[PDB]
């Protein structure tokens, strides 16, 4: 019932739309990482946030129900 | 801007798209050797 | 005059490019969330707080090393729902705790249910017998036993496979070292069915392609076939004679041939699932008792079986401290099993 | 076919093969019971799982 | 006893191969 | 008077050979574990 | 003719012979239960519920008899260790005999139904064709099921007319069959609360009676009758198999995790009790409380019941077995005889050291001793040339408190090391390894075997559900597809499989 | 080798019982009016 | 506007894909 | 008492009901607009 | 070795010595044999799904095909109609010759690559090595799943042929 | 009782081998044209 992708993607209308939305989405994803927002949304350490300066033991979660607080505490221990 | 198919030949779309892929994947490989993940 | 249910039914079952169906109501969201959860976690999400591991492109991993990792052992078999008592609605904390693991496992399970319902729904609509759905029971048995039953028998989800290339390879090696899984006859039947299935796939496709009738003038022979033709496109009689003379036996019945193609790999996967259900309980084929009694009494008696357990013992001692961080293992240099020099 | 004393007594219980209520009948009510059943199963699972923790419900051998 | 058992089973399998090949149900074109 | 639900049963020669192959190969696989 | 895998299909349209096959199945199952119990009674040693309970002996049916109140033998003993009891008829032997007799009556009933298959009851009065009114059968059976469920909860489990059920303290030390009152608050849904089992049966039973009455009195909607093919008995097979694989998964789960219906004196301890050091904690609690009340170390440990120490031992953990290591747990480590007492390890300085215990995952495990802060103080080296922590270098000794070896101290390093190897397994026992020619290799308990068989069967029963569901929903195409090319090809129909579009 | 003393009976019956089931079925198929 | 099931399907996949590829591209320039 | 995890449970249930309710309302609405003539 | 446990010995030592799991040709091998098995089951179920009715309920459908008959025994159009809707139309084969070619090519190519994996690891060009590839701002190694693989491989390495090595490197 | 360990398998096959011989012959007799 609908048009073949090969018609749609060889049309000017398609390229006019997508020459703008493709770069736009690409640049939004670039900035998501380049501004560091990706770190904070997901809670992923930056290269300087795996360990506090002197320690070498990993912040493993050890308590099911205050795992949330344990992580909060580990995060404060990075000064 | 017509919806008519065939105006931008399929062979050129496929060439340009494929070149785009080679570029993005090549950048990924370059990153295997620089910055994070590079072992250095 | 027509009821809303019938009107919804019509719309669900319209012939469109992507068939939807009632099954689609379950399949599409769950399959989308499982796949999207995997892409998201492997791109952005760490395993530092659950495993002490980097596991995302963002941290520097590559396609082979990224994973969505299982939660910490301390989480037990918690559903780890976003709104649950561990994460308590906090999306960031949820990711750090391993909530994307159960997200992906559970949505992936409901999505597999939807896909098999889809196989049924389409078969009923088009009017074919639903063997394809029946064949899909094997992937389902493998998924459920490995991703759900297995960790449910163990201490926690931590010991389920993590979703990633290298993480899965780690899972293989864990099963060798701790379960001696290669010794298990249920695994061996699984092996036979997968390798047997790949054998049949290859040999059948090659036999058809080399007993084709000449139905065109082209040297490239694909054009000389029509979907609607009444006639078989290759000779069953010549193929039967060839294999009878080469291998001693041959198929003569096309329906049996195709049923057997379903049977072999489907049965193999089902048998492997059974063994993994045993491993959930540590009910391994780890040892042969007669071997161990003889070897204990006779220090000159050696087999490939005893040689493999020495490798397993190496694997457990060398991998366990980093692989099971919640145990806090410290194995002094002097206690590590090692052969000479190495 | 063989009639028997007990068979005669039981006859009415096997006499309405194929009989239906028109259209959807009590399907809507059934749906509601099914939904409540699903919610009950979710509750007992989450209690066993310690995803739902209730006052005075210590899910342990020990109280 | 175990060795006998394994060799017995193996021997039966080879015997089966012989019957399956030389005493098969012969393929016949319904003709 | 006879039960009209009765039916003949069959096992053709190829199925005998397939079956005996299954049984003997499963015995060849499992016997080691039985002896242990 | 019929292929071998379809021979039983001859029953589909023959209600009387289907009943005969069901009767024969039932005779076989009941014969199994009677046979199994007699074999267990012929092999069971009732003389030590402390260190040789049923779950150490490979008993599978005996705990199910005990769970519901059969605790006594005609020969005078009870499973709690009593002498001089009169269990009446319902001893373990009476239960076995009753199942054997049932089996025989069922068998005779099967024969009768097989021969006299052509009952007028099995025919549709109107059409004279064999007919079963499945929707109404469902109401009748559900109602009977409800009555029996209700009665089971309200009379048997309460003790109101019946013996009650097995209950125990949280450490499985003092188990016995007791009347249990229903629990009607939210703790009724706690799996470890036995009053919830009682309230379940009362409440779910009343609900089965009500719904069975419904299903007796109200016909299925035409829409559901058609969609679920309620004239096709194979529809019932399909959904019944689903219900059963659901139940089978549930019982595997509560067997593995533990519940009030899977008590540890009947099935053995769970693997999670080892994982969480559940018994070690309670042992250390008691010992600490004795020391605080003024006990010597000897007295504190001597007050620990042998049965409590024995739970805190890995050879009783059901996650330490093997699929082909067959038989009773006693066949591996041996028949437990006596607690040796609690081993305390100390180095030359007199500091107390603790042997790192084996996690269930490991078939073998090194010997490593740490101080109370987790710092490694001694071990048994593999390579010796660079050993720093040897028992010999560190002057490790062991002293026992409580049990056989109370008050003894060993200093000979091979001896101290042998006890340290035992300590990785938890508390240390003396075993008889001769009586059964025990081979020293751990086996699982009935807890482990039950879980395994039921998880496996549940999974296989998923296939059976899918298979019979398909056969029900595609009955028309079971022999193949129609000998309309426009219904499978694209473009022709607006809505798939509908020619009216 | 100190093998399990029931391994021989288990293997023999494992082989014999299903094989005999198939032989019974095959021979009574052959003897049917062809 | 008139959307189709196919169009929705296409964009649920395509749109995040591009966004993610932009993210991953940027990550190739992170130094520790 | 309504513990934190029981409130969490209710949040989970409402969430699921909303997702399902919205999904079905939307699908019913669409099917009623966009109908198969016969 | 020519034996079942000896084969497993070979595989484990090979992992220790070549990290074959991390080698893309062994990865292609796996794709070939898992894919072979998937497509075997797929094709079998599709053809079986669409057998033309030629038999009664009490007979095996296999009796609906006679050795050497001219007509196809199943409806490939119907098979295609199902599979094309299962995925989308063009994901499905309706040229049986293209189909059977694919069935041949997929496991055969994959398994060629498996063979070439072993045959090139034979000259010690080994699996990918990301051991300590991820390092933090200070220089601390942040382990990945590769490093956990490496700890399992070490165990196999140090234990194999426990009496055979006198010098520190296993160089063959 | 210290019985001969081969007693069981000797007894089992003594029963099974000729019983199955007879069953095979009986069933294929019944399946011959009425
Ligand atoms: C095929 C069909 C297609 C279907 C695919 C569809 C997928 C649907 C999704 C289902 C998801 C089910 C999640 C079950 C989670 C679970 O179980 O979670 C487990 C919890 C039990 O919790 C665990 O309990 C353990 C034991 O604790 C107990 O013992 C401890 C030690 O003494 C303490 O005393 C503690 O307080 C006491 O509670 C530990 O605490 C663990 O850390 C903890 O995770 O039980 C529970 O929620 C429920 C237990 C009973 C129900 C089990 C039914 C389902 C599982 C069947 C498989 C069985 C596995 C056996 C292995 C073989
Ligand atoms: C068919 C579609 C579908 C299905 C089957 C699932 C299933 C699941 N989801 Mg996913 N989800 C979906 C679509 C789906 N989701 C979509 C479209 C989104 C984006 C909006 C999500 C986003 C999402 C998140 C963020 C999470 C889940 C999670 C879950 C899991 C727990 C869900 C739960 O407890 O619901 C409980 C709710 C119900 C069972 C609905 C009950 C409906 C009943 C029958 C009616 C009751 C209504 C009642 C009268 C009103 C409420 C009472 C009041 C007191 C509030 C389960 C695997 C969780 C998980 O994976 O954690 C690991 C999780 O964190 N989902
Ligand atoms: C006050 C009234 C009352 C009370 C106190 C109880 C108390 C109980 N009921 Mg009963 N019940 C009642 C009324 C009551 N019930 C009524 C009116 C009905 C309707 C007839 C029921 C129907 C019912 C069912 C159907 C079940 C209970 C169960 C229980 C127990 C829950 C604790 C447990 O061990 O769950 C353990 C069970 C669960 C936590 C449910 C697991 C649900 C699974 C996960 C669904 C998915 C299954 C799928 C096949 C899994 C495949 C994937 C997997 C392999 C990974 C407990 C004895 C459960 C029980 O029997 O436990 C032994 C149970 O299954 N009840
Ligand atoms: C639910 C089923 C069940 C369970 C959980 C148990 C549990 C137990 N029994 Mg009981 N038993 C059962 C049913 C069960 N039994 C039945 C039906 C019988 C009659 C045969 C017995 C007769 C029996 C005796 C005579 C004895 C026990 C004993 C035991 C204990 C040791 C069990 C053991 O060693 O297993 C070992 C289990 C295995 C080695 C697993 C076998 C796996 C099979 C062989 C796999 C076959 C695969 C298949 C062929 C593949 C086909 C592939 C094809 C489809 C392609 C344990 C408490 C022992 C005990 O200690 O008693 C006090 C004991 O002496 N049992
Ligand atoms: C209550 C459960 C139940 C019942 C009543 C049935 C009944 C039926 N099945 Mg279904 N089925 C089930 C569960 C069940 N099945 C399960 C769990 C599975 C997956 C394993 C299947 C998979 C299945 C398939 C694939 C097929 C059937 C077929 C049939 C029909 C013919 C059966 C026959 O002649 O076998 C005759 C069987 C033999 C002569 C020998 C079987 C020997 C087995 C493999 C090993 C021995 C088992 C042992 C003796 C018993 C212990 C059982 C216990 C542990 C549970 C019949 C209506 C067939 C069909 O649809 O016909 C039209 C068919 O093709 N079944
Ligand atoms: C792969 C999974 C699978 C598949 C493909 C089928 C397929 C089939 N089923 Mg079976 N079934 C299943 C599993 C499955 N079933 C399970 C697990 C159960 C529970 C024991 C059943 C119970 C069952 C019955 C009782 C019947 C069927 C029937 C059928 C047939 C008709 C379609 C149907 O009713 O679907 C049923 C629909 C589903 C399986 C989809 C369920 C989706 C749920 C509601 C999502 C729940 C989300 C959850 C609340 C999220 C929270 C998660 C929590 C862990 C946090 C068909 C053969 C019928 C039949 O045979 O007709 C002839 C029939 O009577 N099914
Ligand atoms: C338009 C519609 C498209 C829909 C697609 C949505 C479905 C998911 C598609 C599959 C994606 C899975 C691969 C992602 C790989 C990736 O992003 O790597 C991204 C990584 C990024 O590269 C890493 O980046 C880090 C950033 O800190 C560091 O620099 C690392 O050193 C560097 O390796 O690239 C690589 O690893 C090298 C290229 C790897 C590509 C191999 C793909 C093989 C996949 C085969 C199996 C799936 C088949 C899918 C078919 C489609
Ligand atoms: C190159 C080898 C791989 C493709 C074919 C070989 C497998 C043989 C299987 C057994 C015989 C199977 C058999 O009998 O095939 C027969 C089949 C058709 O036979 P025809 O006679 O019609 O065509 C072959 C010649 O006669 C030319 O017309 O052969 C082909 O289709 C060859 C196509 C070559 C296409 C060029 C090479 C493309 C490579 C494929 C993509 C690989 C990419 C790798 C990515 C990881
Ligand atoms: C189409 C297509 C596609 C794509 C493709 C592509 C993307 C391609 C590309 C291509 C390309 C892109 C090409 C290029 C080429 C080039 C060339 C070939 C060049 C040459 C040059 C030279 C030779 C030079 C030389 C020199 C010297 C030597 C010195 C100095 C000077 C000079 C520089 C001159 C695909 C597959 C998707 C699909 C199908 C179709
Ligand atoms: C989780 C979650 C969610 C969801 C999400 C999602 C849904 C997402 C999606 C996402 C996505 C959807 C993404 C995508 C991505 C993609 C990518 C990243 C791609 C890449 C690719 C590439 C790179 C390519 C490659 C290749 C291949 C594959 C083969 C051929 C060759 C080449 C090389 C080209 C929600 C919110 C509900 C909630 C919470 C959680
Ligand atoms: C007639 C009569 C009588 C008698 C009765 C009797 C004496 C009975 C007995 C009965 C019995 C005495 C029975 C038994 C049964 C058994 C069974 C039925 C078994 C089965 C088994 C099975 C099925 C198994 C399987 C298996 C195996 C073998 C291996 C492993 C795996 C499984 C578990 C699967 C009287 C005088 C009372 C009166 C009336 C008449
Ligand atoms: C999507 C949930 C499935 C539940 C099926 C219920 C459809 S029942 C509903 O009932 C009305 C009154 O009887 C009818 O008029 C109407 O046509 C029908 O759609
Ligand atoms: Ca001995
Ligand atoms: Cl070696
Ligand atoms: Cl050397
Ligand atoms: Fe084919
Ligand atoms: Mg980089």
């Amino acid at each position: 019932g609908e048009r073949p992708f090969s018609d749609i993607i060889t049309s000017v209308r398609y390229w006019v739309i997508h020459s703008i939305t493709i770069p736009a989405l690409f640049i939004a994803g670039w900035l998501f990482v380049s501004t560091g927002l990706a770190y904070d949304v997901f809670g992923t350490p930056r290269p300087d946030s795996y360990y506090a300066q002197e320690q070498r033991s990993i912040p493993l979660v050890t308590d099911r129900f205050e795992a949330k607080q344990q992580v909060e505490t580990f995060l404060e221990q990075l000064k | 801007m017509m919806s008519e198919g065939g105006r931008i030949p399929l062979w050129i779309v496929a060439t340009v798209a494929g070149m785009g892929v080679i570029v993005i994947v090549g950048l990924f490989f370059y990153g295997a050797y620089a910055g994070l993940g590079s072992s250095l | 005059e027509r009821g809303w249910f019938d009107i919804l039914d019509d719309w669900l079952k319209r012939d469109r490019f992507v068939f939807v169906g009632w099954s689609g109501i379950l399949l599409f969201p769950c399959a989308y969330l499982a796949l999207g959860g995997w892409l998201t976690g492997t791109t952005f999400v760490t395993s530092w707080y659950t495993h002490g591991l980097a596991s995302s492109y963002l941290e520097g991993c590559n396609f082979l090393t990224v994973a969505v990792s299982t939660p910490a052992n301390s989480m037990g078999h918690s559903l780890l729902l976003l709104w649950g008592p561990e994460a308590q609605g906090d999306f960031t904390r949820w990711c750090q705790l391993g909530g994307l693991w159960t997200f992906i496992a559970l949505h992936g399970a409901f999505g597999l249910i939807g896909f098999m319902l889809r196989q049924f729904e389409i078969a009923r609509l088009v009017g074919v017998r639903p063997y394809n759905a029946i064949a899909f029971s094997a992937p389902i048995a493998v998924f459920v036993s490995v991703f759900l039953i297995y960790p449910l028998g163990q201490s926690s989800w931590f010991f389920a496979p993590s979703f990633g290339v290298a993480a899965i390879f780690r899972f293989l090696l864990f099963f060798q070292g701790f379960h001696n899984w290669t010794l298990n006859p249920f695994h061996m039947m699984g092996v036979a069915g997968v390798l047997g299935g790949a054998l049949l796939c290859a040999i059948h496709g090659a036999t058809v392609e080399n007993t084709l009738f000449q139905d065109g003038e082209g040297a490239s022979t694909f054009r000389a076939f029509n979907p609607t033709q009444a006639e078989e496109t290759y000779s069953m009689v010549t193929a039967n004679r060839f294999w009878s003379q080469i291998f001693g036996i041959a198929f003569s019945n096309k329906r049996w041939l195709h049923f057997f193609m379903l049977f072999v790999p489907v049965t193999g996967l089902w048998m492997s699932a059974i063994g993994v259900v045993g491993l959930a309980l540590n009910l391994r084929s780890y040892d042969f008792i007669s071997q161990e009694i003889r070897a204990a009494e006779d220090p000159e008696f050696e087999t490939f079986y005893t040689k493999n357990l020495l490798l397993n013992e190496g694997i457990r001692a060398w991998m366990a401290p980093q692989d099971q961080p919640h145990e806090n293992f410290v194995f002094p240099e002097e206690v590590l099993p090692r052969g000479n020099a190495l | 076919a063989r009639r028997t004393w007990l068979g005669d007594i039981l006859r009415p219980l096997n006499s309405e093969y194929g009989k239906v209520a028109p259209g959807w009948g009590t399907t809507p009510l059934m749906a509601v019971f099914m939904g409540l059943f699903l919610v009950f199963l979710l509750i007992i699972l989450e209690i066993y799982n310690s995803t739902l923790i209730l006052d005075g419900v210590n899910v342990s051998w020990k109280a | 006893m175990e060795t006998i058992t394994y060799v017995f089973i193996f021997a039966c399998i080879i015997a089966l191969f012989f019957f399956a090949i030389f005493f098969r149900e012969p393929p016949r074109i319904t003709k | 008077e006879p039960n009209p639900n009765r039916q003949p049963v069959e096992l053709n020669r190829t199925s005998l050979y397939l079956g005996l192959l299954l049984i003997l190969v499963l015995a060849l696989l499992f016997s080691s574990y039985f002896f242990n | 003719g019929l292929p071998w895998y379809r021979v039983h299909t001859v029953l589909i349209n023959d209600p009387g012979r289907l009943i005969a096959a069901h009767l024969m199945h039932t005779a076989l199952v009941a014969g199994w239960a009677g046979s199994m119990a007699l074999y267990e009674l012929a092999t069971f040693d009732p003389s030590d519920p402390v260190l040789n309970p049923m779950w150490r002996q490979g008993m599978f049916v005996l705990p199910f008899m005990a769970r519901l109140g059969v605790t006594g033998s005609w020969s005078g003993w009870s499973i709690t260790g009593e002498t001089g009891i009169d269990p009446g008829f319902w001893s373990f032997e009476g239960v076995a005999l009753a199942h054997i007799v049932l089996s025989g009556l069922l068998f005779l009933a099967a024969c009768w139904h097989w021969v006299y298959w052509d009952l007028e009851l099995f025919r549709d009065p109107r059409t004279g064709e064999p007919a079963l009114d499945l929707p109404k059968m469902f109401g009748i059976h559900l109602f009977l099921a409800g009555l029996l469920c209700f009665g089971f909860g309200a009379f048997h489990l309460t003790g109101l007319f019946g013996p009650g059920m097995w209950v125990s303290d949280p450490y499985g030390l003092t188990g016995s069959v007791q009347p249990v009152a229903p629990e009607w608050g939210p703790d009724g849904f706690n799996p470890y609360n036995p009053g919830g089992v009682v309230a379940h049966h009362i409440a779910a039973g009343i609900v089965g009676i009500i719904a069975g009455l419904f299903h007796i009195l109200v016909r299925p909607p035409q829409r559901l009758y058609k969609a679920l093919r309620m004239g096709n008995i194979e529809t019932v097979l399909s959904s019944s198999i689903a219900a059963v694989f659901f139940a089978a998964f549930v019982v595997a789960g509560t067997m593995w995790y533990g519940s009030a219906t899977t008590p540890i004196e009947l099935f053995g301890p769970t693997r999670y009790q080892w994982d969480s050091s559940y018994f070690q904690q309670e042992i250390n609690r008691r010992v600490q409380a004795s020391l605080a009340s003024g006990a010597t170390l000897e007295e504190a440990w001597s007050a620990i019941p042998e049965k409590l120490a024995f739970y805190d031992y890995i050879g009783n953990n059901p996650a330490k077995g093997g699929l082909f290591r067959t038989g009773p747990m006693n066949k591996g480590d041996g028949i437990a005889q006596a607690w040796k007492g609690h081993a305390v390890f100390r180095n030359k300085e007199g500091e107390e050291l603790f042997v790192r215990r084996m996690p269930a995952f490991f078939e073998s495990f090194p010997v490593i001793l740490t101080d109370k802060n987790g710092v490694v103080k001694a071990d048994i080296p593999f390579r010796r040339a660079e050993s720093k922590y040897s028992f010999e270098q560190q002057g490790v000794t062991v002293s026992f408190y409580g049990g056989e070896l109370n008050g003894q101290t060993f200093t000979d390093p091979p001896t101290v090391k042998s006890y340290a190897r035992k300590a990785i397994f938890g508390e240390i026992f003396e075993f008889d390894t001769e009586t059964l020619n025990s081979d020293g290799i751990f086996r699982t308990s009935p807890r482990g075997w039950f879980t395994f068989a039921h998880a496996v069967f549940a999974l296989l029963f998923f296939f059976g559900h899918i298979w019979h569901g398909a056969r029900t929903l595609f009955r028309d195409v079971f022999s193949g597809i129609d000998p309309s090319p426009e219904q499978v090809e694209w473009g022709f129909y607006q809505k798939v499989g509908d020619v009216t579009t | 080798m100190e093998v399990n003393q029931l391994g021989l009976i288990a293997t023999a019956l494992f082989v014999l019982v299903p094989s005999v089931f198939l032989i019974i079925l095959y021979v009574q198929t052959e003897s049917q009016q062809k | 506007p008139i959307f189709t099931v196919r169009w929705v399907a296409v964009h649920t996949l395509a749109v995040p894909t591009i966004f993610f590829l932009g993210a991953i591209a940027a990550m190739q320039f992170i130094q520790r | 008492t309504i513990t934190p995890s029981l409130k969490g449970f209710f949040i989970g249930l409402l969430s699921g009901a909303v997702v399902l309710g919205l999904t079905f309302a939307v699908l019913i609405a669409i099917s009623q607009i966009d109908k198969v003539q016969r | 070795p020519l034996g079942i446990s000896g084969t497993f010995n070979f595989m484990i030592v090979f992992q220790a010595e070549h990290n074959i799991l991390m080698h893309p040709f062994h990865q292609l091998g796996v794709a070939g044999v898992f894919g072979g098995a998937l497509f075997c089951a797929m094709h079998g179920s599709l053809v079986t799904s669409s057998l033309i009715r030629e038999t009664t309920e009490t007979e095996s459908a296999n009796y609906g095909y006679k050795f050497g008959q001219e007509e196809e025994t199943y409806n490939i159009v119907a098979a295609h109609g199902y599979f094309g809707r299962l995925i989308f139309q063009y994901a499905s084969f309706n040229n049986s010759r293209s189909l059977h070619f694919f069935l041949a090519a997929w496991p055969v190519v994959g398994v060629w690559f498996a063979a070439l994996g072993i045959s090139t690891m034979a000259f010690n060009l080994n699996g990918f090595n990301f051991n300590h590839s991820v390092i933090d701002a200070k220089g601390n190694v942040i382990n990945t799943w590769a490093d956990i693989i490496n700890r399992a491989n070490l165990g196999m390495e140090v234990m194999h042929e426990r009496n055979a090595h006198n010098f520190p490197l296993d160089l063959a």
